[PDB]
RNA sequence: UUAAUUGCGAUAACGAACGAGACCUUAACCUACUAAAUAGUGGUGCUAGCAUUUGCUGGUUAUCCACUUCUUAGAGGGACUAUCGGUUUCAAGCCGAUGGAAGUUUGAGGCAAUAACAGGUCUGUGAUGCCCUUAGACGUUCUGGGCCGCACGCGCGCUACACUGACGGAGCCAGCGAGUCUAACCUUGGCCGAGAGGUCUUGGUAAUCUUGUGAAACUCCGUCGUGCUGGGGAUAGAGCAUUGUAAUUAUUGCUCUUCAACGAGGAAUUCCUAGUAAGCGCAAGUCAUCAGCUUGCGUUGAUUACGUCCCUGCCCUUUGUACACAC
């Protein structure tokens, strides 16, 4: 029908989801990562993000 | 024709020898050129809490990554874009040929 | 504190064990000689190894 | 000698150029001089009342002399300041765009600042000579 | 302008005239409280002298028409000549008397 | 098109997505790692595994299927990405291979003590200077306790642990 | 509730806001005896409000007696010029 | 020297717009006592009246206070911006108004009563005594009763 | 090829380069004379290198200094350090040691900061406080 | 003795391993190398203003030439407490003075051992055993409220309680970092409006354009005056705009007006040894819009120790124990 998904999710948290688990709440949109923070820690050393200091 | 070799990577050693090989191919034959220009490194930094939950003392992190950018400026006719175009590419670093 | 680690202590004694005259009574002259003798991966580490060696070179006199 | 706008202190020159702008008010006088607050950050209108327009024009023209191209937003950012947002902490707030626009256009009418390429304004050729002549005067007034 | 000598000379004699010579210390050890008098090093004498002069003029300039400039000037001049109206001189009297009583 | 900062962030995500897909699909093939080499137009993705014969598989349909699988996912063009298959060297010094191997032994029903000590003996006989495996969870009871099987020496702090130890 | 603090100023002795005559003779004959004069000095001893010392401090500086030893930001130091 | 004497025309207290206007202070700030006139509006009124801003309230000639007073009761007639008034586009008629000492408080009660009679959210909360702009009240606004 | 030398100087993050060539005694900063500072109190602090030894050595040189970065006092400390090093550099390409060595001794005899830059630099901020050493207010109960 | 079971040495113990240290990153130094209109510098032409007497201040990418001091880097150097004088079986080392850019492991972080909590999380996971449940479902989805609701009690924070001030003019200097492709981001410039903001365009996938982020605190001229006042802006009334399908228990921004507590804070308690505290603003994160928050950055920059176990806690040894879920 036309009422199932008529709500306009294009300007908020409901319009964005993780590419790994599609989790809400905290995400990392910086540099267009679109990944939530807690699994970002697990896969941090896969994208080239290291920790020296 | 103003061929410029742009190189970006995260590994300094692999990007260095690619420039060295490109500059060593340049100083052979004649190929009057401009040497490696050392652009400032772009250091990404995403600061995140270590705790996956909300419990725990405030302990933040910083996952950083350095991008080294160097461009090589060439100046010669077609008789070297049959020759320079033979990419000396190692894993990591990339090349973008730009003319004029 | 300036207490030297056993790593630089044992290596310096081993250097003088077989190289009496090589390590001269001055720091700068034999500091590079220690690098030429032992495989040291750190400039800081060989600097301290030569410092203790030179000091031991002075004490034996 | 070789005196110029850079061979003078700021306070003396701006007052001197304000002095040689009030004596003959050739430039202009906007209709809303006595009701502006110079910004949304400032809480009160300037207390100079009668003047304060040639004083700004003197400061703007002197600022133009040492630079090449500026804009009305650039003047707003320069002439702005911190705003007391109540109990909230201070924050930088740009000045009133209309005020700097009227000053900048007024400097164009007399012939002291004109438009420049690559955008923005620039000191005028007649503007440079009279502004430098001001410096030769203010130094010798104290002498 | 007032008290026409060299002001640097006035500053140095003021701090030498408002630096405590005897002071008390904590010795409570074990038993509620108890004081005990000790001596003051020359370095601490200068540090205490400067601190007393600054706080006295700062407090006397609190909610008062007199600016900190004249308040500092009056405090230093009065302490220079050893008058009782000085806050620093009065404080030096308190510390010395307290140490003298608990000697 | 895409700025350099976003481009290198995207390819690492491309590496992360590709690595996890291969790990979940070729787990039974003794997958070890991947190298994503990029070159203009064509790009090559070298796959490291032990059972390289099964990695390609049945004349090569599976490796062609894997090439076609990442084809539609990553929105490439026909003939732009080619999947390779390189045999893993020093298989006894690849923690990823041993971690998968231990998982299959535990899933089959092999004894934990025999499997954990069997793999560590295989590791150091291959030419390693130290190994350590930890098994934690509900073992032999309901309350969870961790078991540690180790031999040799293992540094735990500094740069060299990242430089040397693979976890 | 409780404050544990005092609430009182003193007794505001409000004085001249516009310069009068009976004290105009006072100022011209009383400040030339000030070894140190400034804004605050005649505020206390001569008992002068806010916007009259600044005019009076500008008065004698331009006209006569006291002289600019150091007139500067928020402090106009003048002596007993004679 | 910008020194002038006084003859006796100084009055220590004023009374404008049916309210107490204390003297001894500058005219720009002595008019702030009127309920509904602030620092900016008083500055605007004094500026258009040409009353020599650096003048005490007591040292003001009577011919200038009426000119100030008339501007208070009819600002829009004396070239005052339409955006410099407290009561803009009145709900009764729509003409730009300016409430005064007694008008500021009285008109305030009328609009609350209009809000209350219509049973709006702002009207009922005003009668209740709570906040009407949406502030939190869990930890704030305690010592009110 | 006209006589000239160049130097540099920093205080916290500023830079100041003095192209001290051969001239008639012009000391300018950003195109303005030396007498126009900005703090108007540290004007004698930037006047320093002019007055420790005398103005006679300054009569055959022109010091042009361009400054960028830092606060107003940092700019002042950049200017004084640059001109002090500019004076020695002019004496370190033309003039004798007796001119230079007692020049370069007397400058440090008064204060070492004229030639030697301040080694202290801002420290990085650590999590848990507004600054490096400072921490947020912790409480119990 | 050391920050350190870090070393000297002693010694039924010898040889060792992990941690620490070592190591990595960053901040400092390089007038020595490689260089460079996406960073600059000087010079040659074109050109402007002041004085012209000899100069100074400028503008100018196709006007070209030369350089890398400042600007960025890559490969490297430098720092080891070096020497001397005291103290120490005269050993580890410590202290003072004798270079330096750096002599509190050069400063600051990263990494960070064995064992443990019956610590936090099934509301991160398409990781989860078990229980409940699955179609008027406890799933997903639609509409409107709610998480903000206040008699009251506490914890982080922002404004202050005015003259070292407030207000109005001028001077007016930083660093970190981010920014649009098949989207609509950072927006320069011109025009309109008191302002918010609107409008027509331009530059930028980035040291290049936003931006020299012309930031604020700061300083100089004035207004003011010791006044619950020109301090302070809670509380409200009216109007003007932006964001969104939607703003009403005002998102926020702008203008006027109302101008309340607060006059330095009681028992008690938090942080801190150098660019550190503190004052000051900026960038980024959450973001369609909304900072009083957090993570970082730079600006101004004190006093006070160079010690102790007195209070609150920690490590080792000796000793005592009716404790072992262990004062």
């Amino acid at each position: 029908e036309n009422v199932w998904f008529s709500h306009p999710r294009r300007y908020g948290k409901g319009s964005r989801q993780c590419r790994v688990c599609s989790s809400h709440t905290g995400l990392i949109r910086k540099y267009g990562l679109n990944i939530c923070r807690q699994c970002f820690r697990e896969k941090a050393n896969d994208i080239g993000f290291n920790k020296f200091r | 024709i103003k061929i410029r070799i742009t190189l970006t990577s995260t590994k300094v050693k692999q990007l260095e020898n690619v420039s060295s090989n490109i500059v060593k191919n340049a100083e052979q034959h004649n190929l009057v050129k401009k040497g490696p220009v050392r652009l400032p490194t772009k250091v990404l930094k995403i600061s995140t809490r270590k705790t996956p939950n909300g419990e725990g003392s405030k302990t933040w992190e910083t996952y950083e990554m350095r991008i080294h950018k160097r461009y090589i400026d060439l100046e010669a006719p077609v008789q070297i874009v049959k020759r320079i175009t033979q990419i000396t590419i190692e894993p990591g670093v990339d090349v973008e040929v730009v003319v004029a | 504190g300036r207490v030297r680690t056993k790593t630089v202590k044992r290596a310096s004694k081993a250097l003088i064990e077989r190289y009496y005259p090589k390590l001269t009574l001055d720091f700068q002259t034999n500091k590079r000689l220690c690098d030429e003798i032992a495989t040291i991966q750190s400039k800081r580490l060989r600097n301290k190894i030569a410092g203790y060696t030179t000091h031991l070179m002075k004490r034996i006199q | 000698p070789g005196v110029s706008v850079r061979d003078v202190a700021a306070q003396d020159f701006i007052n001197a150029y304000a002095s040689f702008l009030q004596r003959q008010g050739k430039l202009e006088v906007p209709g809303y001089v006595d009701i502006v607050k110079t910004s949304s950050g400032n809480e009160m209108p300037p207390q100079d009342a009668e003047g304060w327009f040639y004083k700004r024009a003197a400061s703007v023209a002197r600022h133009i002399y040492m630079r090449k191209q500026v804009g009305v937003g650039k003047l707003n950012k320069l002439y702005g300041g911190a705003k007391s947002r109540g109990v909230r902490p201070y924050k930088h707030i740009d000045a009133s765009g209309s005020i700097n626009r009227k000053v900048l256009q007024a400097l164009e009418k007399i012939g002291i600042v004109e438009i420049s390429p690559k955008g923005g304004r620039r000191i005028s050729e007649n503007g440079q000579r009279d502004l430098d002549r001001i410096a030769a005067q203010t130094l010798e007034e104290d002498e | 302008v007032l008290t026409d000598q060299n002001p640097i000379q006035v500053v140095v004699d003021a701090i030498t005239n408002t630096g405590p010579r005897e002071d008390t210390t904590r010795v409570g050890g074990g038993g509620a409280a108890r004081r005990q008098a000790v001596d003051v090093s020359p370095l601490r004498r200068v540090n205490q002298a400067i601190a007393l002069l600054t706080i006295g003029a700062r407090e006397a300039a609190f909610r008062n028409i007199k600016t900190i400039a004249e308040t500092l000037a009056e405090e230093l001049i009065n302490a220079a000549k050893g008058s009782s109206t000085s806050y620093a001189i009065k404080k030096k009297d308190e510390l010395e008397r307290v140490a003298k009583s608990n000697r | 098109l895409i700025s350099k900062k976003r481009k290198l962030v995207a390819d690492g995500v491309f590496y992360a997505e590709l690595n996890e897909f291969f790990t979940r699909e070729l787990a039974e093939e003794g997958y070890s790692g991947v190298e994503v080499r990029v070159t203009p137009t064509k790009t090559e993705v070298i796959i490291r595994a032990t059972r390289t014969q099964d990695v390609l598989g049945e004349n090569g349909r599976r490796i062609n299927e894997l090439t076609l699988l990442v084809q539609k996912r990553f929105k490439y063009a026909p003939g732009t990405i080619v999947l390779y298959a390189e045999r893993v060297q020093d298989r006894g010094l690849s923690a990823v291979a041993q971690a998968e191997s231990m998982k299959f032994k535990l899933l089959n029903g092999l004894a934990i003590r025999r499997a954990a000590y069997g793999v560590v003996r295989y590791v150091m006989e291959s030419g390693a200077k130290g190994c350590e495996v930890v098994v934690s969870g509900k073992l032999r009871a309901a309350r969870a306790k961790a078991m540690k099987f180790a031999d040799g020496f293992l540094i735990h702090s500094g740069q060299p642990v990242n430089d040397f130890i693979d976890t | 509730k409780k404050k544990w603090s005092k609430k009182s100023m003193k007794d505001r002795a409000q004085h001249a806001v516009i310069l009068d005559q009976e004290k105009y003779d006072r100022i011209l004959k009383e400040v030339p005896t000030y070894r140190y004069v400034s804004v605050s000095v005649l505020v206390d001893r001569l008992k002068i409000g806010g916007s009259l010392a600044r005019i009076a401090l500008r008065h004698l500086e331009k006209e006569g007696i006291i002289k600019p030893i150091s007139k500067h930001s928020k402090q106009a130091i003048y002596t007993r010029a004679t | 020297s910008l020194v002038v004497q006084e003859q006796g025309s100084f009055q220590h207290i004023l009374r404008l717009l049916n309210t107490n206007v204390d003297g001894n202070i500058k005219i720009v700030y002595a008019l702030t006592t009127i309920k509904g006139v602030g620092r900016r509006y008083s500055n605007l009124v004094c500026k258009k009246a040409d009353v020599d801003l650096h003048k005490r309230a007591g040292e003001l000639t009577q011919e200038e206070l009426e000119r100030i007073v008339q501007i208070m009761q009819n600002p829009t007639h004396y070239k005052i911006p339409a955006w410099f008034l407290n009561r803009q586009n009145d709900i009764t008629d729509g003409k730009d108004y300016h409430t005064l000492a007694n008008n500021v408080e009285s008109k305030l009660r009328d609009d609350l009563e209009r809000l209350k009679k219509i049973r709006a959210h702002r009207g009922i909360r005003h009668f209740w005594g709570l906040r009407v702009r949406g502030q939190h009240t869990k930890t704030t606004g305690r010592r009110r009763a | 090829a006209v006589p000239s030398v160049q130097t540099f100087g920093k205080k916290k993050s500023a830079t100041a380069v003095a192209h001290v060539k051969a001239g008639k005694g012009l000391i300018k900063v950003n195109g303005s004379p030396i007498t126009l500072v900005e703090p108007e109190i540290l004007r004698f602090k930037v006047y320093e290198p002019l007055l420790l030894v005398g103005l006679d050595k300054f009569s055959n040189i022109d010091i042009r200094v361009r400054v960028t970065g830092g606060g107003h006092v940092s700019q002042v400390y950049a200017i004084r350090q640059a001109i002090a090093k500019g004076l020695v550099a002019y004496h370190q390409k033309y003039v004798d040691e007796q001119s230079k060595n007692e020049l370069k001794k007397a400058f440090t005899s008064y204060d070492r900061t004229l030639l030697i830059a301040d080694s202290r630099r801002p420290e990085p901020k650590k999590f848990g406080g507004k600054g490096a050493r400072s921490r947020f207010q912790k409480s119990y109960r």
